Parts: C-alpha cells; structure tokens; sequence
C-alpha cells in the first residue's frame, strides 16, 4: 500500500516536471527549424 | 454543482482533445517532412557527384520544381485552416456517447423489465376478467335455463 | 477502498493536468 | 501482542496523514486545472 | 385471454396497419362457447368455484413469487435488474471514469510526445548536417537553388500526404463516433414509444 503510493507520487510528479521541460524542447526545436 | 462540474469536466475533456490530436498531426506531418528532407538531401548529394546538371536544365527544373511547389503550398495551405481544426473540433464535441451509450443502456435494461412485468400485470388482469367473464356467462346461461324450463 | 477511489481521481485530474500544459505548451511554441 | 497494537495504530496514524496530504495535493492540482483552462477557454473564444 | 389480448393488442405498437379483429371478436367467442357448453354440461358449479378458488390462489402465488425476490443478499440494495440479468450487465465505467480512461490515453498521448521530442531533435541534426554538407560541396548557384527548391517539394509532397493521412484518420474516427451516436438516437425514438 505504501509502496503503490510512492509509486503513484513518483508518477505524477516526474509526468509533471516532464509537463514544465516541454516548453525549452519545443523552443530550440522551433527555433532550430526556423534558422536556415 | 456535482453535475455542473461533470459536465464541466466533459467540457474540459472537449476543451484539451480540440488541440491534442492536432498537436500530434502537426508533429507526424512536421517528421515526415523532415525525414522526407534528410533523404533527398542524402539522394541530390549521391547524384550531383555522379549527375551533372546543365545550365538549361537547371533552369528547367527551377521551374518544374516551383510549379510543382506552388501546388503542393496551396494544397497543404487548404489543410491547415478550416478542415484540420473543424475535424478535430467535431471529434472534440464527439467525445459524448461513452457517457450517452451507458445512461442508455442502464434506462433500458430496465425498461425492457418494465414492459416485460407490466405486460405480466396486465395477463393477469386479463386471466382474472377471463375468469370473471366466464362465471358471468355460466350464471347468465344458468338464468336462461331457468326461464325456459319456466 | 477510499483509497483506491481517489487514487484513480487524482490520476484523472493529473493527466489531465499534464494535457492543460502540453496544450499551452503547443500554443505558446506553435502558434 | 501489544507491540503489534502500537505498530497498527501508527500505521493507521500514517495512512490517514497520506490520505490528508495526497488530497491536499489533489486540491493544489485541480486549482491549477482551472485556471489553465479559463485562460484556453477565454483565449479561444477570442480566437473562434 | 386471446380476445382480450387481441382488444388489449397496443394499436400504435403494432408496426402493420391496425387489424379490426371482429373475426377474433366472433369466431373466437363461437370456439369459446363450445369450450363453455362442454365445461358447464360435464361439471357442476361447486367444484367450478373450488377450481377457480385454486386458480386465484395461482395467480396470487404467482404474483408472491416475484414479490419473494428479496431473497437475495441485503447488501447495498440498488438496480434492480432483469431476472438473471449477469452476462449483459457489463461493467460500464461511470461519469468520471469514462474520463478517467480517456484522460489516461491523453496521458500516453503526452508520453509519446515527450519521446517525439527526443526522437525529433537527435534527427533533426541529421538534416542540418546534411544542408550544411549541400552548402560544404563545391556546387554553384543554380544547382544550389535546384537543391533547396528539390528540398522545399520533398517536404511538402509527403508532408501534404501525411496531412492527408491524418485527416482521414480522425474523419474516420469521427464517422466512429457518428456510427455510434445513431444507436443512441433510436435507443431515444425507442424510449419515447415506450413513454
């Protein structure tokens, strides 16, 4: 039970930093693709 | 408030699939774009070392490759303004029927229950007019009898 | 049993979290 | 016998503070849901 | 009890045209009445009324024996469904967990979008070097404008074909969603004739 929430807390919290880091990526990306 | 915040939640639910899928067909469209690139770019510099194009022919092909540019550009400019976003507008307000389909089936999972014992209900009270009837006639055939015998 | 039942709604609110900001993130980068 | 008393009642103790802190988590999440989504909401309806 | 199902026979259920059953009304009474004769002339009326005494102890004993379905486990009583109604009752998730599910393959749609940035930026750098090796060669100006014109028509070709792909996709997903919006439409035109 215990392990199962640490397993649940550890989910949420790296989908949501995953959710913050999606901004730099796309940035470079775009700004890779929009520079010749 | 319950049911404002489901169908909040319903909303909200239209309000993320109006942009997540068209998120994932830009990002499919912008890959295939971009490997397509990486292999003629591969391809023209295999070529260029063993075909060498004249001055003529590469003015001819400028053209043929602009004409042809023009028309893919105004193609792919008739899918990304009104035909992308409304599809993906109409599969956001298409995401109802997970919801309908199951409220509609409980409702008439029952409502076959309630026609099948209504319809027994009303056989009984049918059997029981029989019954009635049938005593009624005996008695009215027993009534005449009883004057033709008079 | 609780348990369970807000482990799946908190589940449900955190990706949709996690599709709010994929969402905001393609329209601040995107256009 | 009593030992595993005192370990069950912590143990309860435990689960009801996880119970208290994963909802307290769930508030700060759903604040930050709606919020998003009157900023798209408002946004695309300007846009549309 | 077929002539009073025959009157009792619901006139807007019947999908034909309504049938006046005055043949049901004579024929019917005629067989009827031959049944009656022979019923009333082979018995007497006492032990009619002890078999009709033993008919509605039937009836009454048929009605108790749906009333007696309170047999089974007093635990959360709640939907009260058909008699042995166990296969077709399916587990259909709820209000929220509909949600739940759909929330969690946006989720796996954010997983793939996060491996699509990976995926997207490691080939990316394919494509630079790549240019930036069409800009290295000793090529002139001319052929370098055939190469950036011959690169600009690979793009759009396949990218106008997956934008087609993509498009069909989700129109056919949406024919989906139609094909199963047609079902609640009469599953509601059926609900109303019930009404």
């Amino acid at each position: 039970t215990e392990e199962l929430a640490e397993n649940i807390l550890k989910w949420r919290k790296q989908q949501n930093e995953v959710s913050s880091c999606i901004p730099k990526i796309l940035a470079e990306e775009s700004y890779l693709y929009k520079h010749d | 408030e319950i049911l404002e915040e489901r169908r909040l939640e319903m909303a909200r639910l239209q309000l993320a699939y109006i942009c997540a899928q068209h998120q994932l067909i830009h990002l499919k469209a912008s890959n295939s774009s971009m490997k397509s690139s990486i292999k003629w770019a591969e391809e023209s510099l295999h070529s260029l070392t063993s075909k060498a194009v004249d001055k003529e022919n590469l003015d001819a092909k400028i053209s043929s490759l602009t004409s042809e540019i023009m028309k893919l550009e105004k193609e792919v400019t008739q899918i990304k303004d009104r035909s992308l976003p409304a599809v993906v507008r109409e599969n956001a307000q298409l995401l109802n029927m997970p919801v309908v389909k199951g409220d509609f089936d409980l409702q008439i999972a029952k409502q076959d229950y309630y026609t099948a014992r209504q319809e027994l209900v009303l056989n009984q009270l049918i059997k029981q007019k029989a019954s009635f009837e049938l005593l009624q006639l005996s008695y009215e055939i027993e009534l005449r009898k009883h004057r033709d015998i008079y | 049993r609780r348990s369970f039942a807000q482990v799946l709604e908190l589940s449900a609110e955190a990706s949709k979290e996690a599709a709010l900001a994929n969402q905001e993130v393609w329209e601040e980068t995107q256009g | 016998l009593e030992k595993e008393t005192k370990f069950q009642k912590e143990r309860l103790s435990d689960l009801k503070h996880m119970r208290y802190r994963i909802k307290d988590d769930l508030t700060t999440i759903r604040h930050s849901v709606v919020e998003k989504q009157g900023e798209w909401h408002k946004k695309w309806k300007e846009f549309l | 009890a077929q002539f009073l199902q025959n009157l009792l026979l619901p006139q807007a259920k019947r999908g034909s045209l309504p049938t006046p059953h005055d043949d049901h009304f004579g024929t019917s009474y005629q067989q009827w009445l031959s049944s009656v004769e022979t019923l009333l002339t082979n018995h007497p009326p006492g032990h009619v009324l002890a078999a009709l005494e033993h008919l509605a102890a039937e009836r009454e004993a048929e009605i108790r024996s749906l009333c007696s379905g309170d047999g089974l486990g007093d635990t959360e009583i709640s939907r009260p469904q058909a008699p042995d109604q166990s296969d077709s009752s399916q587990t259909l998730p709820s209000m929220v967990h509909l949600i739940q599910e759909g929330w969690r393959t946006v989720g796996v749609l954010v997983s793939q979008r996060s491996t699509l940035l990976k995926e997207r930026q490691v080939l990316t750098q394919r494509l630079q070097g790549l240019v930036e090796e069409v800009e290295r060669r000793v090529l002139g100006s001319s052929e370098r404008q055939v190469l950036i014109l011959g690169l600009r028509r690979c793009c759009l070709w396949t990218e106008l074909k997956a934008l087609h792909d993509q498009s069909q996709e989700l129109q056919d997903a949406a024919g989906h969603r139609q094909l199963l919006l047609r079902e609640l439409q009469a599953k509601q035109q059926r609900i109303l004739h019930w009404r």
